[PDB]
């Protein structure tokens, strides 16, 4: 009569949805489970228009909005995606983060999600763009506020005791060549009208 | 009949006590004693037996 | 220049599914008295009709 | 009853370590002879037993039990008591004259 | 590679997951569709331990944890459905609205269109058990705030154009109406004794 | 019994045209006075009972 999906699959898929992504070094069991039935996963999510990418070389999985039967769309407009779209202020930090991530990867390898940075290093970087309001309290406040927003999108762990943070590797799949290209195009478009 | 009564108390835990408190209609504390050689229970419909 | 860009949507979690079962109501404490009563009472006394 | 008795008899014994059993509507479907057949089987199986009835067919209960537990309702309140058959007989006789 | 679920069903599913509800008053054609295709729905939901409960009298579809019987933890724990315990104000309003729905269906039968209830009478009812924060303005403001929160749970409409509101048939299936009515009677009796 | 009287009686006549009813294990679990009250219900409905 009934054909209950593998309860293990049910656990793994429901967890993965609960967090939007899923990292091996943290929760390897459901991670492997989804690796075991990526097709079943997909068909489970397909009605929802949610689809799973994969990164074995770093130990990651995650959802990403499908683009079918209402072509393309601004993905974020989907009902189920649960947060407000990134905003180029965030993106300004995002680029810096990605730079550090790839730089550390290109010298420690791809064998860990432990790409780390100290908050104070960011300060000069933003200081150039967001300027220098000359009060560490204001700038560091805004810095942590940005970081908070990002952890809301899951990209970066919040500060630890040592004022150091771990970049979540999902960052990489956000700072895509293709997506970066669409972004640079739209940004040059903005430049052309700002002038 | 009586032989099993000897088996009762000797070989097995025979129930002679029950205490209840604010359970069903038994308000306050009640208690009734079972008899270690067989016991009946009796009352009108819906009196707290079940 | 708080302006939204069309970056990819990666890490889209879903949670807080609005199921009615998630609702529970305030534990309104009622402390009219303490639970000290224990007596056996005469509620185990017998008197019955026809 | 047989399954229960053997199940309750620990290893190295044929009789139920937990001797007591409950029987609601003990005999609400059988006549006193057949009910007595149950009585014989049950008791023979090493079982101490308790029996219930909705105020019906008291005779067999008096026959093969030593006491009763009288329970009466009053409004929403439930009341219990444990008596021997003879005190209940005296109480009944006290009602009989009326 | 894989075929794709019917678009209408996917639409109804996604809406029902955003709001836990689908209704003849909101997506009536989706309502008809899912009614003709409930097996598809439940099949989609069951990997997630989700399943709809239905109400054809009141034209309401709704969700409900699908987990099985006799769990290891006496009550279900579900990775997605996080639980709330409402503040007294909200719970009280819900109990009020619940007995309101019950009374309306008592006098009008089951499924009869709800009559609107006035803020003008609500503020008294809140006054019955909540005293006074300092002004009628504060009473009305917090009443509308809690009504907003309730509409957040989909149990009511928005404050309408005439400072009345309408009840959502989801009320017909709250968690435990006994909790509501016990609290309601206890509250009114407590205030009657206190005064 | 109320429903069976409903079904068995067209409008107008105070009694159903078929007045007989059968009861297996009639009263097998009702206290004596409870059985009497059920009987009274039968009589109120005005039926010939077995």
């Amino acid at each position: 009569s009934e054909t209950r999906t593998l309860q293990k699959i049910r656990e793994a898929t429901q967890e993965l949805l609960k967090y939007g992504l899923l990292e091996e070094a943290s929760k390897p069991n459901l991670y492997r489970i989804v690796l075991s039935h990526p097709e079943e996963v997909t068909r489970i999510l397909e009605p929802l228009d949610l689809d799973i990418g994969i990164d074995e070389i770093r130990g990651l999985l995650y959802v990403k909005v499908r683009l079918d039967e209402t072509p393309a769309q601004d993905e974020w407009a989907h009902p189920l995606v649960r947060r407000q779209r990134l905003n180029l202020e965030q993106s300004l930090l995002v680029a810096i983060l990605r730079q550090h991530f790839v730089a550390w990867e290109q010298e420690s390898g791809t064998g860990a999600s432990q790409a780390q940075i100290a908050i104070d290093d960011l300060l000069p970087q933003l200081q150039i763009y967001l300027g220098d309001p000359g009060s560490e309290s204001k700038e560091r406040t805004r810095l942590l506020t940005l970081l908070d927003q990002l952890k809301g999108h899951g990209l970066v762990t919040s500060p630890d005791a040592h004022e150091r943070i771990v970049i979540r590797p999902i960052i990489a799949h956000l700072a895509d060549p293709i997506n970066l290209q669409a972004l640079l195009a739209w940004l040059r478009e903005q430049i052309a009208q700002q002038t | 009949m009586n032989q099993v009564s000897g088996l009762a108390g000797k070989e097995s835990f025979i129930l002679t006590r029950i205490e209840l408190f604010n359970w069903g209609g038994f308000h306050g504390l009640h208690q009734a004693a079972i008899h270690q050689d067989g016991t009946a229970v009796i009352g009108p419909t819906g009196s707290g037996k079940t | 220049r708080k302006q939204e860009v069309p970056l990819p949507a990666v890490g889209v979690a879903v949670t807080g599914i609005p199921a009615i079962e998630r609702l529970r109501f305030k534990e309104v404490d009622d402390e009219a008295e303490q639970t000290l009563d224990l007596s056996n009472h005469a509620a185990d006394l017998t008197q019955i009709g026809d | 009853t047989a399954s229960l008795s053997y199940a309750l008899s620990p290893a190295g014994s044929r009789y139920p370590l937990f001797g007591t059993i409950i029987l609601d509507e003990a005999f609400s479907r059988s006549s006193h002879a057949v009910a007595g057949r149950i009585i014989a089987a049950l008791r023979e199986f090493g079982l101490h037993a308790v029996f219930i009835t909705p105020n019906k067919e008291m005779r067999l209960l008096r026959d093969h039990t030593r006491s009763a537990i009288v329970v009466h309702r009053r409004g929403q309140n439930s009341n219990m008591a444990s008596l021997s058959w003879e005190e209940l007989e005296r109480h009944y006789q006290r009602r009989g004259n009326a």
